[PDB]
């Protein structure tokens, strides 16, 4: 059963009564300021599912949730909204949450909740999935979520900052739909004409309430031609919408849908009053004025042709709600009275009012001003193109604060319109009218240019406006943008640079502009406007701006490498990496990695170890101004008239790269450098040397040769052998022994008598036998014990 | 003056368990009335209390 | 058009040697005329020689 | 001699010869726009040294310097002014520097030199001592200073910013006059009535050019009745300014002065027309009047009733405003508008304080009797309560004077009887006087608490007549340890906004929390309520705080710098310190600690003697939205009816002296810095030093004889006592021993003394032992003691 054509409720929590017996609610359901004291008993209404307008909730005392009352409502049409709302939840108290989890869908407008101290679970739900423009919602004022701290017992999907769950409140998360497709019960896509939830898939007499329309049970797209549209939602028969208790204060049928009324020329046929005749015209003669606010205010507008009153516009707020706009005021061609327009930040262009093309302005505002803007934030370009036509009758225009709104065009509509003997520099002014932002101006031509690693010099062409005197300073800014998407408004925070040059003097060539102290290498975004006084208003004068240039700059040598590591793998084969220069300083084409072999220690080689702020500029132009008529004045006043090498490599692909000849332990010069793209020019980077000492070895680090002795003159043990060659390092302690039968005594043979004469000498020492117990030993430590080596003194 | 919450809250203040007036008509479509009627009446200049309680329900 | 420096550098052009006029009276105090005259006739619209050279003394 | 009534040059260098033969000259003196092609033959004229009025120079090609052609100009007077200016020099060419070195005083005006690229020596000469306001000079666009670099051959006096010689040019320094007190040739003073430069100090009739007045050759600060001032420089009979050759297109006599015109209700007398009897300006072809300087204030001077316009475009100047009311506070009505624009330098605009009716007979466009714009400064009408204004038809403007209060604007708008005919499109609040607020509403700083560094405030709960109109404070706090507050919006000291929620729906009293605090500080903080004006409607002032001075709680300060310890006597350790860099709060008094510190375990135990606009707006704009959505709602929904450690206090100097001072010792001592506070904060922290005394030993010998004991084969045995008081310690005892003279080196440690008393050395040779003892510490070797004579028997 459908309700219409809507229901209220006050005063009374009783009343719910009347939304017993009706699934469907066609217009706006209101339920507001209902007492506490009739107690909850859990008024389930599983019968209502859809609605189509706004539904308004306002200080319901003593309602805990809306599962409880509402249970299988699942999309609201939004037909008729209410101030761009099409639900909105106001002032509520013991409402801890929110309980709409069988909503789907909302076609029209946007949530709004507000001031309500109890309730949460709204940063949980994401709303883009339910309803089609978010940025049109209004969240504010509710707990804050550091004091909710929600937790839910329904996937995880980032809304523009994160994913989390969403869900509808501690019970049950809201339900979504496989990727694959409608959306019914248990994962599976329905047809096509349906929406939100369906019983059965692929069904046209299923739907718990279907898109686009609605008819005897069934659903279509376009309903027959037997049927007529109601309210955007329903189909009715001849009979439905002609008997109707309409109660204006029946329906007519243009295009084969009934409404309320006809469109101008259009009248109730003669003995067919329910059917229409070709042969609106709005607007109360009471108020006159039509305040405009929200599409609530303006859709009771559309249908009309002439508007016999004032128009008012201001809309606050919104997302490209033109678009609607363009739909209920797209259709008026003629207005009575004047056209105000305040704070109506929402209008980026006034488009969207085409068919104006009169003003009568037959009754003014005060001074008799038939047209009038006021701080319209964004109102950044009206209507007055070539396109278009556009008269006002009488009375004057004004024009203020719009900080978009440029002073060409609005003089471009002041001369379409025919007011231009009626204004003045006090109604339409340029210090506030779109300081902001500025389309056309004069072109400024870049004469030449230079650049260097670190300067930049540029010149342009001398702009002389009609008074050579005033004071044509140059602003330079620059930003380092390593992009063509630029914005051209005033620096601080990264936007820009101010640079101040002073004008060119009685030098009359080209004034230039000098940059120094510039990162090398990169795409800076310079361009320079003509700051210029202009005495009396007389209007107009646009300044001059240049082209946005764009400047590479000269390049220079790359900074260290990092990451610089050194590593060994095998003989010959040592691997060193490094990474790209924090400051490249230019396009890298290819490394030059050298290495150099270093002689050892000299200490072991020699001693062998083996045993401008407004203030000054308003102060600037006010300067300038007073040398300008001062000497006016003078020439006015005088005249009167008459009655160990080093190893180079080219490797850039990768990172790491290996090296060959690596003598165990020989500390290197591996020294990296990055060259760029202009390295015949430029060079390379930064040294970046790396002493890297390669792997241990010994191999055959024990004597290479027979350990041979020699006795002497009372008994003294002399060696003779010769030296490793590639020894751990450098030999340090040459383990060996001595002993009467076995050598149990260390024998310290150092290298050093070994050099001198070949081994030790221990006169007058005790005979018998030895077996030598040889470490080939090095500066890394004791070495590899060889084997018992039978050389030995006689026993 | 008074506006907003103090209104309701006066409002709420005066009726209580009497109830506000709503002037129900069933009608169709927008042609019924239309949607200043109060912040004129109270939010502009100070409303007292006879010219307030009459939004009461009898 | 031509304001500023440039008037009495063009005013030198076209004068040179001949010398510029005044309308030397004697007079006494300030009834004697006053202190627009030229910025109006050179400065808000192009002057031709026509109109300028009439300021040189014959 | 005098020469009137005027002098110009032009285009003609040998019109110089009309300056030949008169030593003053009365009226302007123009020189403009000579060529030179004509011979420069330097011409002097040391006749001519005071004009009454301004002195023009304007392109003179081919001159060098001023001294040439205007050797013994003194003063001038400036009585009729130009533009402001009583000596204008502008775009000078070949006039590389100024010779005006006689000059000595100008009265009126202000120098102006400007657009000359080949002058210097300007910032060179000062001119506070010649002219009498210098604050009103103009000297820009000449010669750069450092691509001049002038010298002098005159004393240093401080130019604003440094002293400095004062020099005319290469050759010449200016003139001045010594402490004393006018001035002669020679640094003495001069007759009271004299002026500039004298013949004969003390004199009436030797006065070059004196002051206040003239007359036959004698001075006076008022010329008898027979005689009547001349452009206020001479005096002159009857018989002089009634035949004068007046040409006004004769004068009369006021008050035993005689001008050119009368005021109005005085006209020339019948039969005695060089006489005025009692019994009015305005062009009326111009129809306005505009007023740049006061040379245009003074053509109007004497103006009773002015049939036209008033234009007031007063650029820049000193307090002009003085001559303003002067020469053009005496109209009283004037026909049509009054408008006034980049008038800057009207502070305010009482000037014209016998202004009583605006006929505004024919207006602006769209009937403006009146008009305002750009007035950087006009920071009060004059529309007081002893002020009446009446304006007779026509509306009224006002716009972008960032002073003017808009309680001004609307008191004046009530007094002079044009409300009926106003509009917020007309006289705005957005930009008039946005820049300064002179009252708001009260808001009274409820209660304050504070802390160390930490601070909460709390005022009374404003509430604006609509209570949703945000109320939203911003604190602004400033460190000014003075009283000179300036009120305005921050950053470099000035004031630091912070911005505090609205009173949320808990109505008790709003507050304010600040940490991060410097201790001890005077902060200057106050709140300012900014809340949307919604509509237009007028009105709605705001509120203000109180400026509120308060000084935070005291802390701990820092630990003292310039901390160092120095020793000059024994029982006198001198240690100084300096106040913290952070004191937090009035210091009262030090105390200050010292510790004897133990000797060292390892040498002693181991021994060894051996709201950026944008989001403000789109603030502004959320808060009306909230309002406008809750109106309509409230609209739509209800519907009507049908070793122990010492301590001492000193806190006066700096250097505090410690006792027990024993040579070479290593002492610990700390510092506190204890504030005015300190009952219960305590006091500052622990600032510890080490040090060590001075070295000395003197005679540390054994206190008693170094006996010598023998043993088995012969061997060097010692006993002896241990001096109490070394250098520190004994290190290394330089004894000797030899086979008749010790003379090799002996190191008696005190490990065998502590032991047994002296070494040991079996088996020695014998012979006779004379001891070189030398008492020793770990300073070094110490004193050589004499030989003594303790011996082996040899």
């Amino acid at each position: 059963e459908i309700c219409g054509p809507g229901i209220d409720i006050r005063n009374d929590y009783q009343q719910l009564k009347r939304l017993e017996n009706c699934t469907v609610i066609e217009g706006f359901l209101h339920i507001l300021l209902i007492s506490k004291a009739e107690d909850y008993r859990s008024y389930r209404f599983p019968k209502l599912t859809v609605i189509t307008e706004y539904l308004l909730l306002f200080r319901v005392a003593g309602l805990e949730s809306l599962g409880d009352l509402f249970p299988n409502l699942t999309v609201i049409r939004g037909w008729k909204l209410f101030y761009n709302y099409a639900l909105v939840i106001f002032e509520m108290t013991n409402l801890k949450d929110i309980g709409l989890y069988n909503l789907r869908n909302i076609t029209r407008g946007a949530i709004r909740i507000e001031k309500n101290a109890d309730l949460c679970y709204l940063s949980t739900i994401d709303w883009s999935l339910i309803l089609d423009a978010v940025s049109n919602n209004y969240i504010v004022g509710n707990k804050p979520p550091k004091e909710c701290g929600d937790l839910c017992p329904c996937e995880k999907t980032t809304i523009n900052n994160e994913y989390n769950y969403r869900c509808w409140t501690t019970n049950r998360c809201q339900k979504m739909c496989p990727s694959v497709c409608a959306c019914t019960e248990n994962n599976e896509c329905c047809h096509p004409e349906c929406l939100g939830s369906c019983h059965t898939p692929d069904d046209n007499t299923t739907c718990v309430a279907c898109r686009h329309y609605y008819y005897k049970g069934v659903c279509v797209p376009a309903c027959p031609p037997g049927t007529y549209r109601f309210e955007g939602w329903r189909c009715v028969d001849r009979d439905f919408c002609a008997n109707i208790p309409n109660a204006e204060s029946g329906f007519v049928i243009h295009d084969d849908e009934c409404m309320q009324e006809c469109p101008s020329g259009f009248i109730r046929n003669s003995t067919q009053s329910m059917y229409c005749i070709p042969c609106k015209v709005c607007g109360d003669e009471e108020k006159k004025t039509k305040t405009i606010d929200s599409v609530t205010s303006a859709q009771m507008l559309q249908g009309c042709t002439i508007l016999k009153g004032n128009l008012l516009i201001n809309i606050r707020r919104g997302n490209n709600i033109a678009s609607e706009l363009e739909n209920f005021m797209g259709l008026i061609e003629v207005v009575t009275g004047y056209v105000k327009i305040r704070h109506s930040h929402a209008l980026v262009s006034l488009s969207f009012l085409k068919n104006l093309r009169l003003i009568l302005g037959e009754e003014q505002l005060e001074g008799n001003y038939s047209f009038y803007v006021l701080d319209n934030q964004n109102l950044q370009q009206l209507w007055d193109w070539n396109h278009r036509n556009l008269t006002v009758r009488s009375g004057k225009m004004y024009f203020a604060f719009n900080p978009k709104l440029c002073v060409s065009e609005i003089y471009r509509m002041e001369e379409v319109t025919g007011t231009k003997g009626r204004q003045s520099k006090g109604d339409i002014n340029t210090r506030n009218n779109g300081e902001r932002a500025s389309c056309e101006s004069d072109v400024l031509r870049f004469t030449s240019t230079t650049t260097w690693k670190n300067r930049i010099i540029i010149t342009w062409h001398r702009y002389r406006p009609p008074d050579y005197r005033d004071l044509i300073s140059f602003t330079v800014y620059y930003k380092e943008a390593p992009f063509k998407n630029v914005t051209e408004y005033d620096c601080g925070s990264n936007s820009w640079n101010m640079v101040d040059v002073d004008l060119p003097p009685n030098k009359e060539g080209e004034p230039g502009i000098l940059l120094h102290g510039l990162k090398p290498w990169t795409q800076y975004a310079v361009y320079v406007k003509a700051v210029t006084l202009t005495m009396v208003e007389n209007d107009h004068i646009r300044g001059a701006k240049s082209e946005i240039l764009y400047i590479r700059t000269n390049a220079s040598v790359p900074s260290i490498p990092l990451d610089v590591l050194s590593a060994s793998n095998s003989s010959s084969q040592l691997i060193v990496k490094w990474n790209p220069p924090t400051l490249p300083n230019g396009n890298l084409s290819y490394y030059i990695v050298r290495w150099q072999r270093q002689p050892q220690d000299g200490y072991l080689y020699r001693h062998n170890y083996c045993s401008k702020t407004e203030a000054e500029k308003q102060a600037e132009k006010e300067e300038a101004e007073y040398r300008k008529v001062f000497e006016n004045f003078l020439h006015n006043s005088i005249f009167v008239p008459r009655p160990y090498p080093f190893f180079e490599s080219r490797v850039d692909n990768k990172e790491r790269t290996v090296i060959s000849n690596l003598r165990p332990f020989t500390l290197y010069r591996i020294d990296i450098h990055s060259c760029n793209h202009e390295a015949e020019k430029l060079g390379c980077s930064a040294s970046n040397f790396v002493f890297a000492r390669t792997m241990p070895a010994e191999g055959a680090d024990d004597i290479p040769g027979p350990v041979t002795w020699e006795p002497r003159p009372e008994n003294s043990i002399f060696l003779k052998w010769p030296e490793p060659e590639n020894p751990n390092g450098l030999i340090l302690m040459y383990e060996i022994k001595y002993g009467s039968q076995v050598e149990d005594q260390r024998e310290c043979v150092s290298r050093q008598e070994y050099r001198k004469y070949g081994g030790a000498k221990l006169n007058r020492l005790n005979p018998g036998n030895y077996t030598a117990r040889i470490q080939a030993t090095s500066l890394s430590g004791n070495g590899s014990w060889t084997d018992p080596v039978f050389f030995y003194v006689p026993a | 003056t008074l506006c907003g919450a103090e209104l309701v809250d006066a409002l709420q203040f005066v009726c209580g368990d009497r109830g506000f007036y709503f002037n129900k008509p069933t009608g169709y479509g927008s042609s019924s009335r239309r949607a200043t009627g109060i912040v004129d009446e109270c939010c502009f200049r100070s409303c007292d209390l006879r010219r307030l309680e009459m939004y009461c329900a009898p």
